[PDB]
């Protein structure tokens, strides 16, 4: 299941 | 940085003339990503190749495979030429049948 | 024995061309089952092996979801970075991600990833105890403030201690035929006169699965490295994975050395001698 990524931002 | 590939080319089994086979080009350990592989029949760039999803391993350097089905003969000679930027100019790498 | 889950992506800027490229792959062990490729026609998550074609259309819906606003935030990310690193629009980028998971035997969760590289370098990464960051440079120090005050860590902590393990574990037995199997290596040797003084021998390993394998050579009885070349464990097309060791040898003198090969598949490790 791939990741949630909304909170990646650099 | 930038990483210079590591180039394989080999087929999938051991060759024997007549027999059907897959020939690959495995390039591994590069950075930056762009690369061009092809794979030539005789000097002459061979029009159908396959290669799988570009993906990546522990060091971050990529890796790719090309193949494509064949037929070895004892008459055909087999080659992978690879365009990086780290190299000058590509690099042409004889199939030898045992490494 | 355990097993792995983990995705990799790769974003590439392209100046002047338009929008960064971006490429997902999902593997579990060393078998690749999903890709995304943004510059594709389909622009969806697409299986990649037999035993993940049986998930439903909510699946796929939701991993094509996940995985496109993926591209976007690392496209943002690259745009953002070039900021950091105080450098031009005009040259290429890369952004690299691995996310996942190990399981044991029992199918309990060992260790979680989430990492990220930059030009091909460790940019952030989430630590073992998935509760802080190391940063490698100040840029990435920048992220890594961030990330703590948005509580990124709890949050990818959550997700590689349930949803990957679950996921993982429902992967394993779909796909139990293929992947819970392991191949043995098959094993020979070749032998070529390089010269009147000397020759090579090349030892090899074909045809095995997982990847993981070790391939020595001693000289009576020594380990030996002077002389010796090793290539790239390679995949073979079929699933799986190739690998040889050579030494060069004075002639005549062949026997005195052995190749040693370990691999899982095998109950104890074999020797070979020309």
């Amino acid at each position: 299941r791939y990741p949630l990524t909304f909170g990646w931002c650099f | 940085i930038q990483r210079t590939p590591k180039i394989q080319v080999y087929s999938r089994h051991p060759a024997e003339n007549g027999k059907s086979n897959f020939l690959n080009c495995y390039v591994s350990g590069f950075h930056p990503s762009d690369i061009e592989v092809d794979l030539l029949k005789n000097g002459e760039r061979i029009e159908k190749v396959e290669h799988s999803d570009l993906s990546f391993s522990k060091d971050w350097s990529f890796y790719l495979l090309y193949y494509t089905e064949f037929t070895p003969t004892e008459k055909d000679e087999y080659a992978c030429r690879v365009n990086h930027v780290t190299l000058s100019q590509p690099k042409i790498v004889k199939w030898d049948r045992d490494m | 024995g355990s097993h792995s889950m983990r995705y990799f992506s790769t974003s590439v800027s392209r100046p002047g061309r338009g929008e960064p490229r971006f490429i997902a792959v999902g593997y579990v062990d060393d078998t690749q089952f999903v890709r995304f490729d943004s510059d594709a026609a389909s622009q969806r998550m697409e299986p990649r092996a037999p035993w993940i074609e049986q998930e439903g259309p909510e699946y796929w819906d939701e991993e094509t979801g996940k995985v496109k606003a993926h591209s976007q935030t690392d496209r943002e990310n690259l745009r953002i970075a070039l900021r950091y690193y105080n450098q031009s629009e005009a040259g290429s980028h890369t952004l690299q991600m691995m996310f996942g998971c190990d399981v044991g035997s029992d199918g309990r969760f060992l260790r979680g990833y989430h990492q990220y590289a930059y030009d091909g370098k460790d940019y952030i990464a989430l630590k073992e105890d998935l509760r802080s960051w190391t940063a490698a440079d100040m840029a990435a120090q920048i992220t890594k403030r961030k990330w703590e005050a948005a509580h990124v860590a709890e949050q990818q902590r959550a997700y590689l201690e349930g949803t990957c393990v679950d996921g993982l574990r429902r992967y394993l037995e779909n796909g139990k035929e293929t992947l819970q199997r392991t191949d043995p290596p098959k094993t020979h040797m070749t032998h070529h006169p390089i010269s009147d003084h000397e020759a090579t021998l090349r030892c090899w390993a074909l045809g095995f699965y997982p990847a993981e394998i070790t391939l020595t050579w001693q000289r009576d009885g020594e380990d030996q490295t002077q002389d010796t070349e090793l290539v790239e464990t390679r995949p073979a097309g079929d699933g799986t994975f190739q690998k040889w060791a050579a030494v060069v040898v004075p002639s005549g003198e062949e026997q005195r050395y052995t190749c040693h090969v370990q691999h899982e598949g095998l109950p104890k490790p074999l020797t070979l001698r020309w």
